[PDB]
RNA sequence: AGCCAGGAUGUUGGCUUAGAAGCAGCCAUCAUUUAAAGAAAGCGUAAUAGCUCACUGGUCGAGUCGGCCUGCGCGGAAGA
């Protein structure tokens, strides 16, 4: 797990949310899916 | 935002009065209630409501929804309130909270004893369930929501407070 | 008692699947009698005595076999 | 967008293992009822249940959306 830089694949259930501008993305089914960084 | 728009349609119990600053609620449940209006702009015609902004700035929708989505939060939490079942399931769990006093047995050094904030009420009338009282959808949601971090749920074992949906992700040993 | 056309079929065909490896598996071809012994599978649920009706459906069948009318 | 009814049928298409339960190889990609639902994308577990597309339809009802360029900010960003 890592901040990373790149947004590229997703699931229907990842919800991503954008917060001080910046994206981060986040699902309630999948702990590892989290990035911090666009 | 055309829920800002719809109509609410004033309760019982509850009593609704306008001016071009500030609007006053009185209810059954809750107390008198003043709300200033610094950022929105806000109508009632007798038991029905509309929200929008003072002036334009872009796009007009940033905070009208939000002061109207409080608004239509209060007036039933001030004549009925919000849903007050919060739950206990595991082994060696037990409810005694009473008045402003949280106990709360749940595998810790201490019964929790915790002494609350304003504006709120609570019960265990089974020691399986904790009921909170109150007309603020905030505080009740909040107390609730603080108590959770007291023995967060475990990764693989998942045991704890539920507000009677369970929710928690629980994990499986590896395979096995 | 006799079994579905499909079979009846692929005892009729050289196919040994299913259409198998391009160029190296086989289907094979079926003629118009060979057909026609194959349409008597329908001889007692189809109304009428018509041949070439109850054959219909075997050239169908064919087809979704990938086996080939050809005399 | 929300709330909500239907995601059906030929059909266990056929070969096959282990269940097949949409979610397993490879072969057939056609048909029907209708206002309307693919021989259906996908997740989910060893399997299930569950979640979830597709299409039509019920209610409010006026505007709404996804890319491709360009001026300017946003983070990306760690050193004595």
């Amino acid at each position: 797990m890592k901040v990373r830089a790149s947004v590229k694949k997703l699931c229907r259930n990842c919800k991503i949310v954008k917060r001080d501008g910046v994206i981060r993305v986040i699902c309630s089914a999948e702990p590892k899916h989290k990035q911090r960084q666009g | 935002s055309r829920v800002a728009k719809a109509p609410v349609v004033v309760p019982a119990g509850v009593d609704v009065k306008i001016n071009g600053q500030v609007i006053t609620i009185k209810g059954k449940n809750g107390e008198l209630t003043r709300t200033l209006n610094d950022a929105v702009e806000v109508k009632h015609a007798d038991n029905t409501l509309t929200f929008g902004p003072r002036d334009g700035y872009a796009d007009g929708w940033a905070q009208a929804g939000t002061a109207r989505a409080l608004l239509n939060s209060m007036v039933i939490g001030v004549t009925e309130g919000f849903t007050k079942k919060l739950q206990l399931v595991g082994v060696g769990y037990r409810a005694a909270v009473k008045g402003n006093v949280i106990n709360l047995s749940l595998g810790f050094s201490h019964p929790v004893d915790h002494q609350l904030p304003a504006g709120i009420t609570a019960e265990c009338p089974t020691q399986t369930e904790i009921v909170l009282k109150g007309a603020d959808k905030q505080v009740i949601g909040q107390v609730a929501a603080d108590l959770r971090a007291y023995r967060r749920p475990e990764p693989y074992k998942g045991k704890g407070v539920r507000y009677a949906d369970e929710v928690v992700r629980t994990k499986e040993a590896k395979k096995k | 008692k006799t079994p579905p056309a499909a079979v009846l079929l692929k005892k009729a065909a050289g196919i040994k699947s299913g259409s198998g490896k391009p160029n190296k598996d086989k289907v094979g071809k079926i003629s118009r009698a060979q057909l026609q012994e194959i349409a008597q599978t329908k001889a007692a649920d189809m109304t009428g005595a018509d041949i070439e009706a109850m054959t219909r459906s075997i050239e169908g069948t064919a087809r979704s076999m990938g086996l080939v009318v050809e005399d």
